[PDB]
């Protein structure tokens, strides 16, 4: 079929990933010796088709991976699906680039942390110990305006 | 060449008894059509 | 003393540095046995040694049978010219020793009772499953069997070596326990 | 309609088990019908019919 | 296996059996598991009684056992490791009894009821006929 | 008819004058037949404690002398 | 009435304990990658609601040959109305 073509076409220049001659193309597939899959190359974005020589590529750094984080300032919160693809094992960057250059967004530890948008001053600041935190949590934050007289009471 | 198709072969590591069913056994230019063979062959 | 561990079952590992077709393998070596869906290895067995082997699709050949390190290494290089002389380009190489099980017999029996019971941190005992006692020595790190009728089966070993230790440092126990 | 049964009874020189496919040569084997052939080359191809 | 480890602490004991079919775990990781019970009992830290209840069930007078007790003291000092999981020949120190006396309680019934096969009954027996000479205590 | 399982499991027949002494219970079990099935023999429930000279107790019809015997006063 | 049991309280005991039999009465006793994509391209083709597993099924193909089929020329679903359905 004319899209059954494409969608192999597209699955084997994924399967294959690599800029080659688009002559070795058809015969890597034995499928796309159509004028069909030349033309849906240069339309689609499955398969890349330039004036330049034969090469399909795909339609990379923490600095891109921050602008990119920076990228998503007031937006809807993507997922690392092209930042591990445009760069794999873009987790690894994620632990290497602490101290907020590169935020993540942990899910679990059981689907490798799947990561969203997220952009911070500090990130992690794991200096403070939890016990700084845990005081933190047995502190409760009061109750309502009584408490600008209590930071006054405390000399506020 | 015995085509034929195997049921249960016992074996303890020096000694062959293969069942065969539903084959046949070509020997001396007579084939031997048979029900149940059970080919008790000894390994070197 | 004066009683040397006798060698039973030594277990190997090889590797032949290239892949392998197990089905080119066990049809074209006359001594070969493989089931895809059993255990996908190759148990190709030759008689001097009398050794049996694993041998792998991606070149790991387990060798077992043989009762000695020289015994082994020759059933693994016979094996790889085996392979060979199909045109697989194998080669004998990385040969471990994996486990060496030795045998010897006290020739006296020995209260198992005593010796499970003062043993429990050395010794392995249930009569009723199997009326032989488990040893464990620590140096060398080999596992021994001991019966009523004196045999005493030494396995695991890395070295036969360590197999004649465990039997030197475990016969003032045959002979402790000895009943007469 | 088959119905006889034989026991080849020799000395098996190669086996091989590939695609359950068992293949039998045996050199100088003697196969009992139900007279007992002592026939030199047999090669058993057992197929599986499971 | 911690009734096992329970019932002979409690100084009595039944046979594998008589658990394995009241608690089926197929006797193979049930039996491993249980003999490191043991090694952590020591850890942490027998045929004998199995002579009434088998005479219990056949309802039979009480001078049988000793006399069994006898005859079953004999046959593994001397050689005769018998069983290789022996349990097997606890009913065969029985069995040379019960052909002893005339009440009728052949292998059948003791084959239903102690559940142990002839090939170890008859071929018991006769090894225990052989030696059975040594064997006439009054 | 009553008895009693002792330590060992043995199960024997129970006489009123032994269970006072051996602090028994003067029980006999109960038996019943079930029968399943499956759509598209005897089985053991449990005891029960018999009342002396009942028609099941062994003093059920003892004679004098008899009773004398198990050490039962008539 | 009651029968009385006459027999001794072991053998009526015997049956009611271990005596190592059951059961007597019977009650509750209790691949080639393109023919597979081939087959796999045939399944859905032929039918929209062809199971992956009936596909395995149908085909008598292993799981792992027609798994590997269906993701060539084949829709594999796993949510939706439309689950395990090749087309
Ligand atoms: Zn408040």
């Amino acid at each position: 079929h004319d899209s059954s073509k494409l969608l192999w076409a597209t699955e084997y220049i994924q399967k294959k990933g690599k800029p080659v001659l688009v002559n070795e193309l058809l015969d890597y597939l034995s499928m796309k010796k159509d004028d069909k899959v030349i033309e849906l190359l240069k339309k689609l974005d499955r398969i890349e088709f330039d004036p330049k020589k034969g090469t399909f590529k795909y339609l990379h750094s923490p600095s891109e991976l921050l602008k990119l984080l920076r990228s998503q300032v007031t937006f809807k919160g993507i997922s690392c699906k092209d930042l591990k693809d445009g760069w794999p094992q873009c987790d690894e960057t994620i632990n290497q680039l602490e101290e907020d250059s590169k935020i993540l967004v942990l899910r679990t530890k059981k689907d490798k942390t799947p990561r969203y948008v997220w952009y911070n001053s500090g990130g992690n600041l794991k200096c403070i110990d939890e016990e700084f935190v845990k005081m933190w949590e047995n502190v409760q934050l009061p109750q309502f305006a009584e408490l600008p007289r209590k930071l006054q009471d405390l000399g506020l | 060449l015995m085509l034929c198709l195997y049921d249960k072969v016992t074996r303890t590591k020096a000694r062959w008894k293969c069942s065969l069913k539903d084959g046949v056994v070509t020997i001396n230019r007579n084939d031997y059509t048979f029900q149940k063979a059970q080919v008790e062959a000894e390994w070197v | 003393s004066g009683i040397v561990p006798t060698l039973q079952n030594i277990v190997a590992t090889v590797t032949l540095g290239c892949r392998l077709d197990l089905k080119t393998v066990a049809l074209h070596a006359r001594n070969a046995e493989y089931n895809p869906k059993r255990f996908a290895a190759v148990i190709m067995r030759i008689r001097e040694p009398k050794t049996t082997a694993l041998i792998f699709a991606s070149g790991k050949m387990v060798v077992t049978g043989a009762k000695s390190e020289d015994d082994s290494k020759l059933a693994s290089r016979k094996y790889a010219r085996i392979i060979q002389k199909i045109g697989f380009a194998a080669k004998f190489t990385d040969f471990k020793i994996q486990n060496i099980v030795g045998s010897c017999d006290v020739k006296f029996p020995i209260r198992l009772e005593g010796l499970a019971f003062s043993h429990g941190t050395f010794s392995s005992y249930e009569p009723e499953l199997f009326p032989g006692l488990i040893y464990r020595m620590v140096k060398p790190k080999i596992v021994l069997l001991i019966f009523v009728s004196g045999k005493i089966v030494l396995t695991g070993a890395k070295q036969r070596e360590e197999i004649y230790q465990a039997f030197e440092a475990i016969y003032p126990v045959l002979s402790e326990f000895r009943k007469m | 309609n088959t119905q006889s049964k034989l026991t080849v009874k020799g000395n098996l020189d190669t086996y091989g088990f590939c695609d359950d496919v068992w293949t039998f040569i045996v050199k100088n084997c003697q196969v009992t019908v139900e007279s007992v052939i002592s026939v030199d080359k047999l090669r058993i191809v057992a197929c599986n019919s499971k | 296996a911690s009734i096992l480890i329970g019932c002979r602490r409690a100084e009595v004991a039944r046979t594998f059996k008589e658990i394995q079919s009241l608690i089926h775990v197929k006797t193979k990781e049930f039996g491993k598991t249980l003999n490191i019970m043991k090694n952590i009992l020591r850890g942490k830290s027998q045929n004998l009684t199995y002579i009434p209840r088998f005479c219990s069930h056949l309802g039979l007078p009480m001078q049988v056992t000793t006399s069994a007790e006898y005859t079953a003291k004999k046959c593994k000092e001397i050689k005769e490791i018998a069983g290789k999981s022996p349990i097997t020949i606890a009913v065969v120190s029985i069995y040379l009894n019960i052909l002893l006396f005339q009440i009728p309680i052949t292998a059948a019934k003791v084959g239903q009821t102690l559940q142990v096969t002839e090939g170890t009954i008859k071929s018991g027996y006769k090894i225990l006929y052989e030696h059975r000479d040594k064997l006439v205590d009054p | 008819k009553p008895m009693v399982n002792e330590s060992d499991g043995v199960t024997h027949a129970l006489y009123p004058q032994e269970a006072r002494l051996r602090n028994l219970t003067y029980s006999s079990g109960l038996f019943v037949d079930v029968k399943k099935r499956t759509y598209e023999g005897k089985v053991f429930i449990g005891r029960l404690p018999i009342m002396l000279r009942s028609k099941n107790c062994y003093l059920s019809e003892a004679t004098e002398s008899d009773l004398y015997k198990l050490k039962e006063c008539p | 009435r009651i029968t009385t049991l006459d027999e001794t309280v072991g053998v009526t005991m015997s049956h009611t304990g271990m005596s190592m039999r059951s059961d007597n009465s019977n009650f509750l006793k209790v691949m080639p990658k393109k023919e597979i994509l081939d087959y796999l391209f045939k399944l859905f083709d032929e039918y929209d609601y062809w199971s992956l597993k009936g596909l395995k099924e149908r085909t008598r193909q292993p799981e792992a040959h027609l798994k590997e089929c269906l993701d060539k020329v084949a829709t594999l679903v796993k949510k939706g109305p439309y689950a395990f359905k090749y087309t």
